[PDB]
C-alpha cells in the first residue's frame, strides 16, 4: 500500500514497579523493508505513551492530537488526565472516523495514583478495553505476553525489562515483518524513562549465547 | 493392420532369419568403406548407375546427418534414404531441441541403431 | 472511469552530514514509457534553508511544495519573520499531508536542512503525513535499488574489522560533503543502469550554515 | 525492445536494440535479439522473450530439416508460414512479435508476424515498445533504391530513436544485413552509444569483511579409485 | 457468536453473558462484561459489531440516568425497552446503522415483577420468560423449552443456566471462556459470585 | 468523472533561437468517424501567446471561453493593458495549471492536453505542458497523444538538449514541424491532412498560418506490395 | 476497412482500402487486402487479420486440390468452402469476407460472408468498419451492367467516401478487376481520390 | 497469493578471474512465519551450480528433476554435463511447462572444465535466458540485489575478493527484505576446486 | 432517428423522420421531432426524448424571457442556451439537438450539438442513428445556395436513404422550411420516398 | 484451524494432535484421531481440507504397506517423507488438488536417530526438531525456540508440549477440544496414556 502500515511487534504489560512497553522498529511496504529505525512508542506526554499498530500516519497524527487535548484538559482542570479519560478522546474520536479507513490498534499505557498503573487497548474499530497485557504480532492483537502467559506481578523493573526485550526478539526472529531494533519503555507514577534502542541482530546472538535458546540457529 | 505379431523369430537352432536374410542384402550390396585418421575421418562408395541416362549426382549415397557427421550404405538404397530422414530428424528432437547442440557421433548411431533394433523386434 | 492519480517515475535522496545535508534527484519526467522532459526540476529550495522534493504524482508533488512554500511566507508574516525550524516544517508537512488522508498527495516527500544545532537533517514522510527524521532516505522508483547500498556504504552494515571474525563492527567515521556526493553520484549512477525510469541527469542542492548551492551531473539518456 | 527492418537494393537489413527488461527493471544490458532461423534468414522478436526464441528455435530446427529433405536453401515465405500457423494455432497465447528477413533463391524479402498469427509484407518495418519511435525515422528518412550502407544507416537510426527516447529499449545496436548472393554479415554491437562512465569510488573490501561461521571444501569430483 | 441468555424467573431476572472478546484468530479479553446498569432495577446485555455495542450501551445508560435525576424517578422497564428499541429502529435506515442486539433485564416496582425484553439490532422487541442472541439462541431454546417453569426460584433458575452454559461449552465450535451472571430483583442487580 | 465525445488528437511544439513553434490538425473526431473537419485547436491570446489544446473539443470551447474572459478582464482599470500589464504566456499558464488541476481535484476534469506555446515581454520563449491531472512539464520539444510518441523523436534530432535551441533557425524548426505533421497523418487514425501552424517570435511577433496541408506524400511504393505473404499477383 | 465487390458487364471489381490498425496506430499503411483464392477467385477480407489470412490460406489449399481432381472451381464454390469455415468456426472467427469471381459461363458473380457465416449473392456488396457511410451513396449510384470504367469510377467515389469519414480506413485505394481479358491490378493514390 | 513470493528467498552469480560465485539466503516461510533456516537453494549436478529462488515445493522438484537429467546425461554422454548445455536443458525443461510453469527464478553457475572460461545464466520461469558477463540475481529481493551488484562489481575480481562482494551484495540486499536472510552461503568455484562458506547475518 | 438541417438561398430547412423505438417496437410512428423553441429558430431532436423535451422546452422558456427584454434573438444566441444545458448538464444528458433558425441579417443558419455539448456552425448538419449511413451520400450531393425545391429534394432523397438502412428510422419524412416569408410545414409519405 | 504439533527429542518424535472435528460452527466429533501409521517406526499426523485428509492419509498408508509386504523391509523415514511430498507435489497442478498438511514423526534404524518432516499441502518438505500447521504454528514457534534442547529427554520433550497445549487453549479463539499425544522411538509407536 501507499500508507505506512504496521501489524506487528508492539507490546504493553502491567507489573508490580508500573508498566512496560517494548515495540520493534521495522517499517514493511510489501516484502520492501522501508526502515528498520521508526518509533513504534509514541509519546503523548511525559506520562502518557501510545503504541503504534495499524496506520503510522493515523497513529502518529491522533495520537500527537491526543496530547494536545491531555494538556489542554490540564490547563482548564489543574489535574493530570486519567488514562480512563485519555483513552476516551482517542477512542470517541476514532469512533466519529469509523467506516472511513481509518487503521489503529493502540495501548494507551499511563500511571497515575487515582487508577495505577493502566493500559487501554484503542481500535480503529472503536473498541476500547482496560488490560493487564497487549500484544500485536503480524495483524493479530492477544492479552497473554508472546512467551509464557503467567509471566510474574511481583517482577523486578531490570527482569520486566528483559521480559519485554527477550519477547520482541521471540516475534522479531518468527515474524518477516518484525525486526531491526527493541525499543523499551518503563512508565511509573512520576512519568515513563526510557530504556534505550537495542539491535535485534546483536541481541540475538547475545540471548542465543547467554540463555542458550534459539539451538535451531547456528552462529 | 492385423500384423501386431513379431516377423522376426529365434528358429531352433537360435538364428534371426529375418536379420541374417538383412544381413545377406547388404552383402549383395556395392562396396562403401570408412577409414579414420588423426585430423578427420574419409567415407566413400562407388555411385553404381542403373542407367547412363539417370543423374547420379541426384542421389546422394553419402548423406550430411548433422554439421559434424556423415553416412554411407551397403545394401538396399530406399531403406538407407528413409534411415537418413529419421536420423536427421531424431538428432533434432531428442538432443538439440533439449540440450541446444547437435548429438556426439556415438549417440546419434544409438538412435539410429534402437530404430534398426525395433524394426528387429516390433509388430 | 476517471483515474486523478499518475506515476512521473524519478528517484530522490537525502543524506544528512554532521553539519551538512544532501537532497538529489534525477531530472527525467516520465508517463508509462514516454520522456515528458528530461530537465524538469524535481528539488525545490523552500527559503529557511529548507530543500524538498515531493516524488510520485508530479501534480500532487508541485501541489504540496507550493502550499509548504506558501506556508513558510505565512509563517514569516504571523510570527515577526521567525526562521521556520527543519522540525517546525517537517510537523507542518505532516498536517499539509493529513488534511488530504481521505484522497492523498500520492507522493513520497523528503526535506533536508540543519536543525538548531546546526547539525544535517532529513526527514522522510508517508503520504498520509507519517515521518521520521533518518541520516538517509531514497524515495521514488529506484529507491529499492539505492537503500541496501547506502546501508551498506554510509552505515557500514554486515561490515567488520578484518582479522576479527566478525567480533569487531567497522567503525561509523563522520561523511565529509565531498564523500557524500560521491555516493550519490555512483548510487544514480547505479539506479540508471538498472531503472528504465531514472537517467537524464542529476541535480543535488546540498544544506550548509551558509546556505543552499546546486550541483548538476549528467546521467544516460536511454 | 525497438526491432526494425529495411528493405534496400541487392538485400534486407534488421537491426534491434540490446536492453532486455523485467518490468521497470533492466535484467540485461547486452541482450541479443537478433536471431537466427536460417543462415541467411534472421529474425528479431518483440513480446514475451521465451516464446519469441521457442518459436525462432523450432521453426529454424524444422526449416533445417525440411531444406536437407528438399536438397534446397530454406525460403522465407516457409518461415513464415511455418511460425504463422503455429502462432495462429496458439491463438496468441504464443506472445511472439517477429519481423522476419531474409535471402533465398527467390530473392530478398522482409515480413512481419504478430501473436495471433496475421503477417504483413513491407519494405520497412518496425516492432516493439520503441516502434513510433524508430516508425518516426524510417517514414521520415526512408526512399525506393536505398544502398547497403544508406540502409544500415537508417537501420541504426531508427533503433537509436527507439533507445533514446522509449524506457523500454536501451544500451547498444546490433545489425543483420543479408546481400543476394552473399553471407550474411552479423554485426553484434554495431553501435554501443551509452557506455558506463567511471563510477567515483571503488567498492572492493579488504579481505577478512565478511563474517563466516563455516568453511568445507565441496567434493565435485566423482567417487575416486583405491 | 457471543452468547447473551436471559431467564426470567418468579422473582427476578438472571443475564448471563460470554467473557469473551475476540476480533478474527485474536482473543482480546477473556474478563469483559457485556453489560451495563441502566437504572437501580433495569440491566441491559449487549453483543454485537466492535465499538458499537458499548457506544450504544453507554449512551442509553447516560440518557436513563438523565431522565431518573431529572424526574428523580425510575423508569419502568416497559418504558426503558420502549425507548432502546426505538433507538435501534432509528439506526437501520441511519447512513451507518449499530449492528448492537441487547437482552433488557428490569424488576418493575410498581407491578412487583421481573420482565426480560429481547430487541435485535432493527428494533424487533419482545418481552420473553427466557432469551438469547446468537448462534447459542437455538440450543438454549430447546434446553428452556423443556426445563422451563414460570414459578421457578432464583436458585432453580440460575441452576438451569448453568446446565445452559454447561451444554453451550462442549458444543461450540468458540471457546467464550466462561460467562458473568447478574440478578435483577426488587433488591436490585448483584453478580453472582461463583458460577 | 465523464468521458471525452468529439476530440482533437496531437498538438506538437518546439523552441528555436528567436520563439516557438506550435502546430494541431484541423479534426474533431468522434470515436472512429472523423466527423469535424474545420475545427481550430490553435486558440491565440494577444501576440505572444497561442495555447494548442488535444481531447474532449467541448472541454476546449470553454477553455477558449475562459481565455477570453481573461483578456477582458485583465483589461478592466489597467492603462497598461496592451504593454508593460499586457497578459504573459507564463500568466495563462499558470491559470489552466489552476483549474486543470483543480477540476481533477474535485473529480470532475477538462479532458485535454494542453501546450502554452509564447514569448515572455523579456524576450525568453515560454513552452509548458498541462493536461487532465494537472501534470506539468516543460522541455525544449513538447507534444500530447500521438505526437508524444512519433513527433518528439524527430523534433528531439533538431533540439535535443537546452544548448541546440540557439542553433536553430525559424526555418529548420518549422521544417521539423511540417515533417512531423506528414508522419503523423500517415501513422495515426485520428489524425487529418489539414492543420494549423503558428509561429511567435521575439522580433516578428505572432504568425498565425490556416488551411496548410500535408504535402510531399510517398505512396508509390504501394504499387509493388502484393499479398500479405506468398501471393504474387 | 472498407472493401466492396462490384459486378459489371464484363465481370466484378474488388476494392479495398489498404489500412491495418492497432487502436488509432495505422500498423501497416500499405495493407493489400484484395486476396487471390484462384486464378480469378478472389476475396475482399475484413476482421481479425490473422482470422481471414488463415482462412484464406486454407480456402487456397482446398481450390488447389478440388483443381486437380474436378478442374476450375466455379466462384459458388469457393464461397461454399469460404462459409463452411467460417459458419462451423463462428464462435472463434471474427471475419467478413466479400468473395468476387469471373466464370465464363456464370460470368461476374459477388458474394458477402458476414460473421455469422451465411451466405448472401448480390449484385455488389460494400463490407467494413467504413461501409457504414456509404450504404446511402452506394445504393443511389449502383447500376446493373456498368461499363469497366463506371465501375472504376463508383469503386474509386466510394471508397473515397467510406476512407473520408471513417479514422479505420485510409491509404491508397486498391482494385482487381476480373474479366475473361484476365487479371489486372488498379491503385489509385490519396492525391487523386481526396479531391472526388 | 502470488507463488514468487510465498516462501521467499533469493540467489546472486558473479563472474571473475578463472572463477564464478554462486551464493543463497537459508530462509524458508509461509509468507510472514519464518519456517526453516537450513533451506539451502544452491545444488551441483558435477561441476555445474543450480541456485533456485520461487515456491520452495518447485525449487525441491526440479532439483530432484536436473539431478535425473544430468545422471541419465552422464551416463549415455560419459561424461559430466557443461554449464553452457546445462542452461539450455533448464531452458528447454522449463519452456516445455509453457502454459502451467514452475514458479522459479533459476541459476546457473559453473566453469567450462575444457576452455576453463567462467559461466553464469539467469532464467524467467518459462525459461527465457539471460547469458550476463558480469552478475545473475534472482528471487523476493531481486530489486535490492541489483542494486547492490550494479555499484559493488567490477570485472575480473580473484576468488577471495569476489568472496567479499557477493557476499555484502547477497547480505545487505537480504536485509532489505522481510522474506529472505536466516543465514547465508557463498560458493566459491575454481576449476578443480569449490569452498562453501556459511556467513553470520542478522536472524530477523 | 434521422434527422438535419440544411442552409439554402433563401434560408434553411429541418428535415426529421417521424419514429420513436422502445428496443425493436415502435413506441410512436408519427412523431414530431422538428421542435419550435422561437417563431423562426427551430431544433431537430435525436437522444433520450425525455432529455430533448425537457431541454427544448427550457430553451423556448429562456428565448420568450430574452425576447420580452431584448428583442428576437439570434440563431446564435438560441445555439448558445443548448449548448449551456447540454455542456453543464453532460454527466445527466442523451442528447443530440441541430438548432436552425432565420434571422434578416445572417440568413439561414445551422449549429450543430453533439453529446459532450460542444458547438459546431455549419452549412448543413446530420444526426441521429440513421445519419451513419448518408455521410457519403450527403457530402457528394450537398451544394451552398441552393434553391427551395433544390434543398427540399437534397433533404427527401437523403433522409429516404437513412430509414431505408436505419431500423431506428422510419415512418413519414416531416419539414420545416424558415425563409423572410414565414415559416412553412412540409410532409412526405413512405409511398412518395420509397420509390425515389 | 486444526492443531498438529510435532518434537523431536533426543531418542524420540513426539506428535500432539487436536482431537477436534468441526464444519463450520457445528462440532462433529471430539475424540477424532489425525494420525496414520505409515510403517511400524513411521507416524504422519495430518490437517487440512474435510475428506481431503484421511483420503490422503490412507492412500500414503496402503502405499508404504505394500512397499512393506513386497520388499520384506522398512522404508526410512526419509524415503517416506520424499514418497508423501511427491504425491503432494503431483495434487498442485492437478484437476482438484489435495488441501492436506502432514507432520511425519519416525524413528530410523539404520542410523538410531529419530526424525520429524514438516510437509505442506503444495509438497513443500523441511527436517525439524519442532513443527506445526496452522494458526498455532507461529505462537508454539517462539515459545519452542526458547526451551527446545536437543538433548532433550522423552519425558522433558512431553512437559514442553503440554506447557505448548496448555498456552494455545488460553490464546485461541476456538475450542480444539484437547490433543492425542503419541510417541516414535526405537521400539515402535505408542498412544501417551495421560496428557
Ligand atoms: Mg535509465
Ligand atoms: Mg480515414
Ligand atoms: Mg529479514
Amino acid at each position: 500500500k501507499i500508507k505506512i502500515a504496521h501489524g506487528t511487534t508492539t507490546l504493553a504489560f502491567r507489573f508490580q514497579g508500573g508498566i512496560i512497553v517494548a515495540v520493534d522498529s521495522r517499517a514493511t511496504a510489501g516484502n520492501w523493508v522501508a526502515s528498520q529505525t521508526v518509533k513504534k512508542v509514541i509519546e503523548i506526554n511525559p506520562f502518557l505513551l501510545g503504541t503504534m499498530a495499524g496506520g503510522a500516519a493515523d497513529c502518529q497524527f491522533w495520537e500527537t492530537w491526543l496530547g494536545s487535548q491531555c494538556r489542554l484538559h490540564e490547563l482548564r482542570e489543574k489535574e493530570r488526565i486519567s488514562v480512563a479519560a485519555a483513552s476516551k478522546i482517542l477512542s470517541n474520536l476514532v469512533y466519529q472516523y469509523k467506516g472511513a479507513g481509518l487503521s489503529m490498534g493502540t495501548m494507551i499505557c499511563g500511571y497515575t495514583r487515582k487508577e495505577g498503573p493502566t493500559i487501554y487497548y484503542v481500535d480503529s474499530d472503536g473498541t476500547r478495553l482496560k488490560g493487564d497485557i497487549f500484544c500485536v504480532v503480524s495483524g493479530q492483537t492477544f492479552a497473554y505476553g508472546v512467551l509464557d502467559s503467567n509471566y510474574k506481578w511481583d517482577l523486578s523493573v531490570e527482569d520486566a525489562l528483559y521480559l519485554g526485550k527477550r519477547s520482541i526478539l521471540a516475534a522479531a526472529h518468527r515474524d518477516a515483518y518484525s525486526g531491526g531494533s527493541v525499543n523499551l519503555y518503563h512508565v511509573t507514577e512520576d512519568g515513563w524513562i526510557y530504556h534505550g534502542n537495542h539491535d535485534v541482530g546483536e541481541l540475538f546472538w547475545k540471548v542465543k549465547e547467554e540463555e542458550g535458546s534459539f539451538n535451531n540457529v547456528i552462529g | 493392420d492385423r500384423y501386431s505379431f513379431s516377423l522376426t523369430t529365434f528358429s531352433p537352432s537360435g538364428k534371426l532369419g529375418q536379420i541374417d536374410y538383412a544381413l545377406t542384402a547388404v552383402k549383395q550390396g556395392v562396396t562403401s568403406l570408412g577409414i579414420k585418421a588423426t585430423n578427420g575421418v574419409v567415407i566413400a562408395t562407388e555411385k553404381k548407375s542403373s542407367s547412363p541416362l539417370a543423374m547420379s549426382e541426384t542421389l546422394s549415397k553419402v548423406s550430411l546427418l548433422t554439421p559434424d557427421i556423415g553416412a554411407v550404405y551397403s545394401g538396399m538404397g530406399p531403406d538407407y534414404r528413409v534411415l537418413v530422414d529419421k536420423s536427421r530428424k531424431v538428432a533434432h528432437t531428442s538432443y538439440k531441441r533439449i540440450y541446444g547442440e547437435y548429438p556426439p557421433t556415438k549417440l546419434l548411431v544409438s538412435e539410429v541403431a534402437k530404430i534398426m533394433q525395433e524394426a528387429t523386434q516390433s509388430g | 472511469q476517471f483515474n486523478p492519480y499518475g506515476d512521473n517515475g524519478g528517484t530522490i535522496l537525502g543524506i544528512a552530514g554532521e553539519d551538512f545535508a544532501v537532497l538529489a534527484g534525477d531530472t527525467r519526467n516520465i508517463t508509462d514509457y514516454s520522456i515528458n522532459s528530461r530537465y524538469e526540476p524535481k528539488v525545490f529550495d523552500c527559503g529557511d534553508n529548507i530543500v524538498m522534493s515531493a516524488n510520485g504524482f508530479a501534480a500532487d508533488g508541485d501541489a504540496l511544495v507550493k502550499r509548504f512554500k506558501n506556508s513558510v511566507k505565512w509563517y514569516h508574516f504571523d510570527h515577526n519573520d521567525k526562521k521556520l525550524s527543519i522540525n517546525s516544517a517537517a510537523r507542518n508537512i505532516q498536517h499539509l499531508l493529513y488534511g488530504k488522508r481521505f484522497f492523498p498527495y500520492y507522493v513520497h516527500t523528503i526535506i533536508a536542512g540543519l536543525d538548531e544545532d546546526g547539525k544535517g537533517a532529513v526527514y522522510s514522510f508517508d503520504p498520509v503525513g507519517s515521518y521520521e527524521r533518518e541520516q538517509c532516505r531514497a524515495g521514488g522508483a529506484a529507491a529499492s535499488l539505492i537503500m541496501p547500498f547506502l546501508d551498506n556504504q554510509v552505515n557500514f552494515k554486515n561490515q567488520y574489522e578484518p582479522g576479527t571474525n566478525g567480533k569487531v563492527k567497522k567503525p561509523l567515521k563522520y561523511l565529509s560533503v565531498e564523500e557524500v556526493i560521491k555516493l550519490v553520484r555512483d548510487s544514480f549512477t547505479s539506479a540508471t543502469e538498472r531503472h528504465i525510469q531514472v537517467g537524464d541527469g542529476l541535480e543535488i542542492l546540498i544544506v550548509t550554515k551558509d546556505g543552499v548551492r546546486k550541483e548538476f551531473y549528467e546521467l544516460k539518456r536511454d | 525492445t525497438t526491432i526494425v527492418g529495411v528493405k534496400f537494393n541487392n538485400g534486407v537489413v534488421i537491426a534491434a536494440d540490446t536492453r532486455s527488461t523485467q518490468g521497470p527493471i533492466v535484467a540485461d544490458k547486452n541482450c541479443a535479439k537478433l536471431h537466427r532461423i536460417s543462415p541467411k534468414i534472421w529474425c528479431a522478436g518483440a513480446g514475451t522473450a521465451a516464446d519469441t526464441e521457442a518459436v525462432t528455435q523450432l521453426i529454424g530446427s524444422n526449416i533445417e530439416l525440411h531444406s536437407l529433405y528438399t536438397s534446397r536453401e530454406p525460403r522465407v515465405v516457409s518461415a513464415l508460414q511455418m511460425l504463422k500457423q503455429h502462432l495462429f494455432k496458439y491463438q496468441g497465447h504464443i506472445g511472439a512479435y517477429l519481423i522476419v528477413a531474409g535471402v533465398d533463391p527467390t530473392g530478398s524479402h522482409l515480413f512481419s508476424i504478430h501473436a495471433h498469427g496475421s503477417t504483413d509484407v513491407g519494405y520497412y518495418l518496425s516492432l516493439g515498445s520503441g516502434s513510433l519511435a524508430a516508425m518516426a525515422v524510417l517514414e521520415s528518412h526512408w526512399k525506393q533504391d536505398l544502398t547497403k550502407e544508406e540502409a544500415i544507416k537508417l537501420a541504426s537510426d531508427a533503433i537509436q530513436a527507439g533507445i533514446w527516447n522509449d524506457l523500454g529499449s536501451g544500451s547498444n545496436v546490433d545489425v543483420c544485413v543479408m546481400e543476394i548472393g552473399k553471407d550474411a554479415e552479423y554485426l553484434r554491437n554495431y553501435l554501443t552509444p551509452n557506455v558506463r562512465e567511471e563510477k567515483q569510488k571503488s567498492y572492493k573490501f579488504p579481505r577478512g569483511t565478511t563474517a563466516v561461521l563455516k568453511e568445507s571444501i565441496v567434493n565435485i569430483c566423482d567417487i575416486q579409485e583405491e | 457468536m457471543d452468547i447473551i441468555l436471559g431467564i426470567r424467573v418468579q422473582d427476578s431476572v438472571i443475564l448471563a453473558s460470554s467473557k469473551a472478546v475476540t476480533r478474527g484468530i485474536s482473543v482480546l479479553k477473556d474478563s469483559d462484561d457485556k453489560t451495563r446498569q441502566l437504572s437501580p432495577h433495569t440491566l441491559m446485555s449487549f453483543a454485537g459489531e466492535a465499538g458499537d455495542t458499548v457506544q450504544f450501551a453507554e449512551y442509553i445508560q447516560a440518557n436513563i440516568q438523565l431522565y431518573s435525576i431529572r424526574e428523580d424517578y425510575e423508569l419502568s422497564p416497559q418504558a426503558v425497552s420502549s425507548f432502546v428499541r426505538q433507538e435501534l429502529a432509528k439506526s437501520i435506515r441511519s447512513r451507518r446503522p449499530y449492528q448492537v442486539n441487547v437482552l433488557i433485564g428490569g424488576y418493575d416496582k410498581k407491578k412487583n415483577k421481573p420482565e426480560l425484553y429481547q430487541i435485535d439490532y432493527l428494533g424487533t422487541k419482545v418481552e420473553l420468560p427466557y432469551g438469547a442472541h446468537g448462534y447459542s439462541g437455538f440450543y438454549t431454546f430447546s434446553l428452556l423449552d423443556h426445563h422451563y417453569r414460570p414459578d421457578m426460584t432464583t436458585e432453580e433458575g440460575l441452576d438451569l443456566l448453568k446446565l445452559c452454559v454447561q451444554e453451550l461449552e462442549k458444543r461450540m465450535p468458540m471457546d467464550f471462556k466462561g460467562v458473568i451472571v447478574k440478578i435483577v430483583d426488587k433488591d436490585g442487580i448483584r453478580q453472582v459470585d461463583d458460577f | 468523472t465523464q468521458q471525452p465525445i468529439v476530440t482533437g488528437t496531437s498538438v506538437i511544439s518546439m523552441k528555436y533561437d528567436n520563439g516557438v513553434i506550435i502546430a494541431a490538425d484541423n479534426l474533431g473526431s468522434y470515436g472512429s468517424l472523423l466527423r469535424f473537419n474545420g475545427v481550430e485547436r490553435l486558440i491565440p491570446v494577444g501576440d505572444n501567446t497561442v495555447v494548442g489544446i488535444s481531447g474532449d473539443i467541448s472541454d476546449m470551447q470553454h477553455i477558449e471561453r475562459l481565455l477570453k474572459d481573461l483578456v477582458t478582464e485583465n483589461a478592466y482599470d489597467n492603462p497598461l493593458a496592451d504593454a508593460e500589464e499586457a497578459l504573459e504566456p507564463s500568466y495563462i499558464f499558470e491559470y489552466l495549471a489552476t483549474v486543470m488541476y483543480q477540476r481533477r481535484s474535485k473529480m470532475n476534469p477538462l479532458w485535454n492536453a494542453i501546450i502554452v506555446a509564447g514569448v515572455q515581454s523579456n524576450g525568453d520563449q515560454f513552452l509548458r505542458y498541462v493536461n487532465l491531472l494537472g501534470v506539468t512539464y516543460s522541455s525544449p520539444t513538447l507534444a500530447t497523444g500521438f505526437g508524444a510518441h512519433m513527433a518528439n523523436p524527430l523534433l528531439r534530432k533538431v533540439v535535443d538538449r537546452e544548448s541546440d535551441i540557439p542553433k536553430t533557425t525559424v526555418q529548420v524548426a518549422e521544417e521539423a514541424i511540417v515533417n512531423a505533421m506528414r508522419v503523423l497523418y500517415y501513422r495515426d487514425a485520428r489524425s487529418s491532412r489539414n492543420f494549423s501552424l503558428a509561429i511567435i517570435d521575439k522580433n516578428t511577433g505572432l504568425t498565425f498560418k490556416k488551411n496548410l496541408q500535408v504535402e510531399n506524400m510517398k505512396w508509390d511504393f504501394a504499387k509493388d506490395i502484393k499479398g500479405y505473404g506468398t501471393q504474387k499477383i | 476497412t472498407s472493401i466492396m465487390a462490384v459486378t459489371f458487364k464484363d465481370g466484378v471489381i474488388l476494392g479495398a482500402d489498404s489500412r491495418t490498425t492497432t487502436g488509432a496506430y495505422i500498423a501497416n499503411r500499405v495493407t493489400d487486402k484484395l486476396t487471390r483464392v484462384h486464378d480469378k477467385i478472389w476475396c475482399c477480407r475484413s476482421g481479425s487479420a490473422a482470422d481471414t489470412q488463415a482462412i484464406a490460406d486454407i480456402v487456397q489449399y482446398h481450390l488447389e486440390l478440388y483443381t486437380s481432381q474436378y478442374g476450375t472451381p466455379s466462384t459458388e464454390t469457393a464461397a461454399s468452402v469460404f462459409k463452411e469455415l467460417c459458419y462451423e468456426n463462428k464462435d472463434n472467427l471474427t471475419a467478413g469476407i466479400i468473395v468476387a469471381g469471373y466464370d465464363d459461363k456464370n460470368k461476374g458473380e459477388v458474394y458477402t460472408i458476414p460473421l455469422g457465416g451465411s451466405v448472401h449473392k448480390l449484385p455488389y456488396a460494400i463490407a467494413g468498419s467504413g461501409s457504414t457511410f456509404i450504404y446511402g451513396y452506394c445504393d443511389k449510384n449502383f447500376r446493373e451492367n456498368m461499363s469497366k470504367e463506371e465501375t472504376v469510377d463508383f469503386i474509386k467515389h466510394s471508397l473515397s467516401q467510406a476512407i473520408k469519414w471513417d479514422g479505420s480506413s485510409g491509404g491508397v485505394i486498391r482494385m482487381v478487376v476480373l474479366t475473361a481479358a484476365g487479371v489486372e491490378r488498379l491503385i489509385f493514390y490519396p492525391d487523386e481520390y481526396e479531391q472526388l | 497469493s502470488d507463488p514468487s513470493s510465498i516462501n521467499g528467498g533469493i540467489v546472486v552469480a558473479m563472474t571473475g578471474k578463472d572463477c564464478v560465485a554462486i551464493a543463497c539466503d537459508l530462509r524458508l516461510g509461509s509468507q510472514s512465519l519464518g519456517v526453516s533456516n537450513k533451506f539451502e537453494k544452491i545444488f551441483h549436478y558435477g561441476h555445474v551450480f543450480l541456485g533456485i529462488t520461487g515456491l520452495a515445493t518447485d525449487v525441491t522438484t526440479l532439483n530432484e528433476m536436473f539431478r535425473y537429467k544430468t545422471n541419465l546425461y552422464k551416463l549415455k554422454e560419459e561424461r559430466a554435463i557443461e554449464p553452457e548445455t546445462f542452461t539450455q536443458l533448464v531452458s528447454s525443461s522449463l519452456y516445455e511447462r509453457r502454459f502451467g510453469p514452475y514458479f522459479v527464478g533459476p541459476v546457473v553457475a559453473g566453469i567450462n572444465s575444457k576452455s576453463g572460461k567462467p559461466f553464469i545464466a539467469g532464467f524467467d520461469l518459462i525459461g527465457c535466458i539471460d547469458e550476463a558477463k558480469d552478475f545473475i540475481v534472482s528471487g523476493t529481493a531481486s530489486d535490492q540485489l541489483f542494486g547492490m551488484c550494479e555499484s559493488l562489481y567490477e570485472p575480473n575480481l580473484e576468488p577471495e575478493d569476489l568472496f567479499e562482494t557477493i557476499s555484502q551484495a547477497l547480505l545487505n540486499a537480504a536485509d532489505r527484505d522481510a522474506l529472505s536472510g536466516w543465514g547465508a552461503v557463498v560458493y566459491i568455484i575454481k576449476k578443480d576446486e569449490v569452498v562453501k562458506r556459511y556467513l553470520k547475518m542478522r536472524q530477523d
